[PDB]
């Protein structure tokens, strides 16, 4: 026992499940099926009005995020945007890129333990909801992470 | 202390993955054996990186490694 | 201590520490030895135990083990163990400075091809051995309860090394199981590739014979002369394809 | 190759008395030898201060030699020649007896010099007559060595004697 | 080979009193020799504190062999010499007699003396005279010492002293 | 006595060896990053050799003895084959043990004996972290000198001053008998030993801008 | 007790398992020789009765 | 090479008393020759005003070679050479003893001899007669000295006697 850790340093099964708990009930989409793991965040919630720029209180959500991602030892990551039709096609998939981007940016600058990040936007390329009636409020657009567990 | 704790509990370890599983299906932060993915970045001893302490005995404060270099830091000196 | 070491040492200045260590200074001399006990007790406890345990397991899962090491669907036709082949692929070595040998591929023969009389089972290799030990001799016994304590945790560490040490052996052994069995099949493969000789065999008949005493009706003689080889040779190999 | 009078660490395990010399084994526990057994006998003192023992036969298991090392033990964690046992075994038996008889000599004569100035004068025969051979076994028995004896669950220290290799 | 210093087990069969030498034999019941046999005899110490016994001629089956291993019995379940006897054989009898003839020397002298200030004077008699002849022989018989005796159904262990090839 | 001032230099070793090994392991990525040595390694997987550059020789033997030269190149170490890189750690990583049986020898009763045990606990433990200070110094320095030689040899043979080696691989097909097999047998030999050419008449330089 | 080894050493740290084995050992080293002797006996008079 | 007559010190671990002569052991910590041991013996004083150690076996590792310079020891810090222990054993006992069994004596003899001008009679049976053997063991046990005994955890000086290399 003094020779060898007996688990993965700062990792708590019992954190892990409660944060879980706390982030579905806060309303962010989580799920882990087999051994991959997606999470999705609403797009309201985190920029402004079709803006690619951040309210300022999200960074205690983006510090939620960074503390769930630590525990998992993680090798690869992915990060895509999309959002809704608002002018044409180009400029949506420029904002959902610069989205990514941003995103990406400061989750590589927070303690995120993984080997390759992958960042990519689609703009309102790929729908998952019928009812489109309001804008930024509408559920399609989105911002999803998704990775797989190794090990 | 619990490793499957908050969860279902612990029913026993893979030993091909080295881990333990929960009675849900996840696998617990704890270890099993040698025989697994750890992550090592410090250690103990001297004389690393070169032949290892050679087992011959010095009587002076000397020790040297296998190599032939001498490491007066695992070595005692006046 | 030494973690603030100076400070450490000043507080070990005082000498009461010095008291303390007077009668501690007991177990680095006398009681450094029960551990070695505790340590061969639990090794051998925890050895038996867990080698009776992985025999029970073992046979219960009888007949997968034939079904997947049936030998005898491996035989020959003059009833010929065939021979076992060794392959590496990407061999490079080097020799000393200025000295670099490297090739694609090597074969090489483990145990030559030889006769046989009943095709051979697992059982003669994963059969762990088994013998019960009923002997528990100890010369020095705890008489306090923290030495008591230490004994019992030798005692557990003994157990987990003998678990451990019977998981290596039975690894050793399926290892040996699985090479054996690679070999048979990769020189399946190879005949079947024309890249190694079928072993040759011939026979002698004699007819009635024998003294007025002793007699045999008919008596032939089997023998096999060429052991399987590779060819050297190489534009009549023969390769293969898929769909 | 033992250093010249150096310090190991043995086990002791078969017991007996300081009053007949025989074979004691023990069995050393730690140091470069290791299972060695060594065989010998005791020694007695004049004064009952201290107690060691003749330790010469070692053998190392393994390979058939037989080394001629002559060792003693030296008690645990006192750095000391004394010995677990006890020293004041037969004190009391020897001054009782040897006083009681006095005290029936004594009785019997006076009781017998004060009459001048029937059961009283048979207590004075019995205790005058039984005083004196009472006392004089007394004297002649009251040189019995109070004895020690050794423990058969004890370890000990090893001091060496002479050089191996 | 027998190992130097090494224990086996034995049953004994044969009883006798620490009074006489003579053969004693056990067999060994344990280890490599089974079916052997063991002659010796005993010895006695200065005192009866213990008993030990001397096995010297040890005769082994199946080829005609008679070796002469020497090697001693420590007994089972105690891990000392001491042998299962009895050590107060003769105490209170030499005790009695001597103080009982001291008690009849006191009697006749005394009420033979008290005389001045018949079967009182016939006891005096008897007591007188006949405590002096008596005093002096249990003084001569004193000198008898304590036996042992061996038991016809006690198992003993033996600790071995020089090995055989 | 002296006891305190060994076992304070023993203490501060230690401590300041395991300082200086975990804010060495605090940067890793820098380092490699820095001290790459694959990029230098050759095509056929080579080390190149070590060379050392001096400027300004002047030599005084004894009275009536002086040699005067501009600049000075040493070849260090010949070029030998490799398989896999080196590395940083054997160069710069200290061995380590933690001290932990300080005997109690020697021990305060004085009050004034208590005072000098602290000082010379004070002084032991800053002279071992001097010497501690040194010998990284030292493993940095030598790591600097053989890295510089790496680089010099590159720019001398950039600059077309010596011979780069010339290896020769001789190829055979299958060998072996009918019992042990190699496919495509290789023999690899580095036979020309890179030096420094001595005529000057093929020295090319460069000219920046 | 030696079935399940843990449990078994867990209570064999205390004496009581040595005093139960001090009377016992008396009884193993006595009762020895007895085996055989019947072993003998009974196989002698087995085998005459049965021939 | 080593002055003749010089000034090294010592460290002592072990300890014994003036009892029974036997190997001892001490460790030089200073001076050229660092972590080197020597072994010897002590002597016994008809007077208990100092105690010195004998130590002539020199041990120095390095080589396997045993110098046999032989040297003393001095009370440290005091350049004095007795020992710092202590030394009234055995006199308070034996004065004792000795005055007690003389009272006995004359308390028996002299409330005899006062009879002229029951319980008191049996005082003076015991003393008078109790008084003498213990008086005559006290006699015969009085020349016991008193011993000193060193300490296992004080260093130690020591002189030089001879030169080595």
């Amino acid at each position: 026992v003094p020779k060898l850790p007996c688990r993965v340093d700062g990792a708590c099964d019992a954190t892990i499940i409660k944060m879980m708990t706390d982030l579905n009930k806060k309303g962010i989409k989580v799920a882990s099926v087999g051994q991959n793991y997606l999470i999705s965040i609403p797009a309201s919630a985190l920029f402004a009005d079709q803006s690619p720029r951040l309210n300022w209180a999200s960074y205690s959500l983006l510090n939620e995020i960074a503390a769930f991602l630590k525990q998992f030892r993680k090798i690869a990551i992915t990060v895509t945007s999309y959002s809704s039709k608002y002018v044409s096609v180009k400029r949506e998939r420029a904002l959902t890129l610069a989205r990514s981007r941003v995103v990406s940016e400061y989750l590589w600058s927070q303690g995120v333990d993984s080997r390759i990040i992958f960042t990519q936007g689609l703009g309102s390329d790929k729908p998952i909801t019928s009812y489109t009636l309001g804008g930024d409020r509408s559920p399609n657009a989105r911002v999803e992470i998704t990775f797989r567990r190794a090990v | 202390d619990g490793c499957c704790s908050k969860m279902g509990g612990i029913n026993y370890c893979d030993s091909s993955a080295g881990r333990l599983v929960c009675n849900n299906g996840f696998y617990s932060t704890c270890y099993c054996t040698r025989h697994a993915v750890m992550d090592l970045q410090f250690l103990m001893g001297c004389c690393l990186w070169h032949g290892g302490v050679y087992p011959q005995l010095n009587s002076s404060g000397l020790v040297v490694c296998n190599d032939g270099y001498v490491s007066e830091e695992c070595s005692l000196q006046k | 201590g030494d973690t603030g070491s100076l400070a450490g040492l000043q507080a070990m200045a005082d000498s009461k520490y010095t008291r303390a260590q007077k009668k501690q200074k007991m177990g680095k001399i006398r009681e450094m030895a029960l551990k070695e006990t505790a340590l061969s007790v639990g090794a051998q406890a925890g050895l038996a135990w867990r080698a009776k345990i992985i025999d029970e397991q073992l046979n219960k899962q009888a007949r997968n083990l034939d079904a997947i090491y049936d030998f005898n669907s491996l035989v020959l036709e003059h009833n010929i163990l065939p021979p076992v082949l060794l392959e590496g692929r990407n061999t490079l070595n080097l020799a000393d400075a200025q000295s670099i040998r490297i090739s694609d591929r090597t074969y090489k023969v483990a145990k030559q091809a030889h006769f046989i009389t009943t095709p051979p089972t697992w059982r003669q290799y994963l059969w762990m051995d088994y013998v019960k030990p009923e002997a528990p001799n100890v010369t020095l016994l705890p008489k306090t309860k923290a030495e008591k304590e230490i004994w019992c945790i030798y005692t557990e560490r003994g157990w987990k090394n003998g678990i451990d040490q019977a998981n290596t052996i039975l690894e050793e052994n399926i290892a040996r199981i699985k090479e054996d069995f690679g070999g048979m099949i990769l020189y399946r493969k190879l005949l079947a590739m024309n890249m190694v000789s079928p072993p040759y065999v011939s026979h002698t008949d004699l007819g009635v014979t024998g003294d007025g005493s002793e007699i045999h009706i008919d008596d032939r003689v089997l023998r096999i002369t060429a052991l399987p080889e590779l060819n050297v040779n190489s534009a009549e190999w023969r390769a293969a394809v898929a769909k | 190759i033992i250093k010249t009078g150096d310090i190991m660490f043995a086990v002791l395990d078969t017991s007996v008395n300081s009053d007949e010399p025989g074979p004691i084994l023990a069995t050393i526990v730690t140091g470069k030898l290791k299972g060695s057994k060594l065989i010998g006998s005791f020694n007695l003192p004049s004064n009952a201060d201290k107690m060691v023992i003749t330790f010469n036969t070692m053998s190392i298991p393994g390979a058939e030699k037989t080394i001629s090392i002559s060792a003693y033990a030296i008690d645990p964690n006192t750095a000391r020649t004394a010995l677990a046992s006890r020293t004041n075994h037969h004190y009391l038996m020897r001054y009782g007896s040897l006083f009681a008889s006095s005290f029936l000599q004594g009785f019997g004569n006076a009781f017998q010099s004060a009459n001048t100035t029937s059961t009283l004068e048979n207590a004075v025969i019995g205790l005058a007559t039984v005083g004196k051979a009472w006392s004089q076994q007394a004297q002649q028995l009251f040189n019995t060595p109070t004895t020690v004896e050794v423990y058969s669950g004890t370890g000990l220290g090893i001091l060496f004697t002479q050089d191996v290799t």
